[PDB]
RNA sequence: GAAGCAGAAUUCGGUAAGCGUUGGAUUGUUCACCCACUAAUAGGGAACGUGAGCUGGGUUUAGACCGUCGUGAGACAGGUUA
RNA sequence: GGUAAACGGCGGGAGUAACUAUGACUCUCUGUAGCCAAAUGGAUUAACGAGAUUCCCACUGUCCCUAUCUACUAUCUAGCGAAACCACAGCCAAGGGAACGGGCUUGGCAAAAUCAGCGGGGAAAGA
RNA sequence: AGGGAAGUCGGCAAAAUAGAUCCGUAACUUCGGGAAAAGGAUUGGCUCUAAGGGUUGGUAACAACCAACUUAGAACUGGUACGGACAGGGGGAAUCUGACUGUCUAAUUAAAACAUAGCAUUGCG
RNA sequence: GAAGCCAGAGGAAACUCUGGUGGAGGCUCGCAGCGGUUCUGACGUGCAAAUCGAUCGUCAAAUCUGAGCAUGGGGGCGAAA
């Protein structure tokens, strides 16, 4: 499978998301 | 203009009538009954603004003051102050009589 | 590429997709072949039959339309907050709104929508839809459509929601 | 007519087609299963042993797109629209 | 020999005894909202459309369940006046091995001349 | 009449909305739009009031003369109607799709088809 | 209701806001014109070898149109059917 490298994954920018 | 013209005189479509609107005026508890009749979330402006003598709610206070410089309101008070018709005219209009003992 | 060289006595393999519907797997293959080859739509059931779509030489993948298995603990709420069924041909969509609620942090909701002050999920629809300007005739508030709105919002990725991991 | 068939509701069987056998939801689909009213919501033929009443799907002239195969004209495991 | 590396083939990463292409022979590989990037992290793209699809309010004869009114025809009269189609004719039942009868056989029957409608059948689709 | 899509493959068709003034108008967004978004109040007649101008003439901030269409307010009054005929958006939540404006199969297909601007490549002194 | 322009309130200035003016857009509603989306439409030996009614798209331009001319089938022309 190899290493999982979720590092350079750029979540969603919701609305909610947002302060 | 009035909304759906054709179906003006179904009874889905009826209006509170003259003489009922002068029950509410002379007793709170008869317009408590047409309040408790209705659901109030369901109102515009949550039953917040009604005008009894064209028995119609709105939506704002600036509505309702918008209303009553209308003639549709100038109507209904003058239809107010001419006098409802009611059983009791009806039967003086004959002449008849209840006697009680 | 690693089952293929595993496979490499056949003449090549079937990589099928299978899940529930809306999760991804015609997003998945178009993702896989770097173009739009299978269909792709927010509503539930969009892929009704099988497709083949030649990856490579020696890959094929196969779009499946999605199932739901049958099981008694499930409830027609659980199923319309996983995506099975299009909110548009529910009956009475507001009932849906404490679940979406209860799995919704509060904070959330009211980051998503701009709103705050609300006791429950009615009065939430109320206050959204005099927000929004959802009225019928009378001014009343539409409190199915805001339902199939926030219901819509929350299927589609547009609410934020997630299920924590257990802890070891 | 029979049955532990006490009554009530029945179950099995017989004669009988005189008379009834409904209203709806669901097409991400072999449209078949659900819901209720009711006395009950029984099954078939005269088409489907090819075949001009009307209208939807098998169903498919010419326009057009996606998927598979082909070097290509194009054909199809196919899917959509008029 | 170098590539538009287009098409195309290619599961990686290490070594070496080969020593250059092809190597080959072993080893093993599985934050209930962040970090980083010059406000954003997008294609879940706004407007626009006699494009295709589902739903909500209003609305109504779409329906329950049909009724009524008007004009123009259809009807009758005067005048005027074709065409399509036509082997011959037009009531059915059963039989008529070739799964077909209108005419044959056996039966039921069967009464001039007509008018307005109807679409079972024969006819009728530049079929 | 009553019910209001129970009809139908499918709200097909019909109905409903519609002019003008005022209050008010969300998501999304290329910040331009969406938008007439959505949702509400009113509209007749009569009698009035007020405001909006021109020419000539030695604080002229004054006199004389002349003229037209709009705008706002008030009272009265008929009503089953008041854009009284005519004329005249139904609205909304979304999905797929093509950027749009535009073009074609005259006589069955106006469209995800063609073209378009933008982008990229090749040849030529 | 785009630039350009005027006035006021600010801001050290650069700029910001408000109220006007302005009349641009292969913008928009819509009459004529041009076209042809829909109707279990009319019509089906029709008024017509493609017409009629309602509805619809567009309507200041990639809009519509007359005359003269050019391109002639192994071709031309083609926003390509
Ligand atoms: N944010 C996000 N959305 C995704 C992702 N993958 C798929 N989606 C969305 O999920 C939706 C549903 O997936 P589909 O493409 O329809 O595939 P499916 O799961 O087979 O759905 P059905 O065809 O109906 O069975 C798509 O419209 C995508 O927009 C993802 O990785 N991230
Ligand atoms: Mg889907
Ligand atoms: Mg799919
Ligand atoms: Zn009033």
């Amino acid at each position: 499978m190899g290493k999982t490298d979720l590092s350079k994954l750029q979540t969603r920018k919701m609305k909610g998301l947002k302060r | 203009g009035v909304f759906a013209k054709r179906t003006m005189t179904k009874t889905r479509r009826r209006l509170r009538d003259l003489d009922q609107i002068e029950r509410d005026l002379r007793s709170p508890r008869h317009l408590q009954q047409y309040k408790e009749t209705k659901a109030a979330e369901d109102l515009p402006g949550l039953g917040l603004y009604y005008c009894i003598e064209c028995a119609k709610w709105f939506e704002s206070e600036t509505s309702l003051v918008g209303h009553r410089k209308g003639k549709p309101h100038k109507r209904r008070l003058k239809q107010l102050k001419e006098g409802a018709y009611t059983h009791e005219e009806a039967m003086a209009a004959i002449g008849y009589r209840i006697d009680n003992g | 590429r690693q089952f293929s060289v595993l496979h490499k006595d056949r003449k090549q393999i079937s990589v099928g997709l299978i899940g529930y519907p809306n999760v991804g797997k015609s997003s998945i293959i178009n993702a896989l072949r770097g173009k739009a080859v299978a269909k792709v739509a927010p509503i539930p059931g969009e892929t009704k039959v099988w497709q083949y779509v030649t990856l490579m030489k020696r890959i094929y993948l196969i779009d499946c339309p999605g199932i739901v298995p049958p099981n008694q603990h499930d409830t027609p709420e659980d199923l319309l907050l996983r995506g099975v069924v299009r909110v548009e041909n529910v009956e009475h969509p507001e009932q849906y709104i404490p679940a979406v609620l209860r799995k919704v942090k509060q904070h959330h909701m009211e980051r998503t929508y701009e709103l705050r002050g609300w006791k429950d999920h009615i009065e939430f629809l109320e206050m959204l839809a005099r927000k929004s300007g959802r009225l019928l005739k009378g001014g009343e508030p539409d409190v199915d459509g805001v339902a199939k709105q926030v219901l819509n919002d929350f299927m589609r990725g547009k609410i934020p929601w997630f299920t924590p991991a257990p802890e070891p």
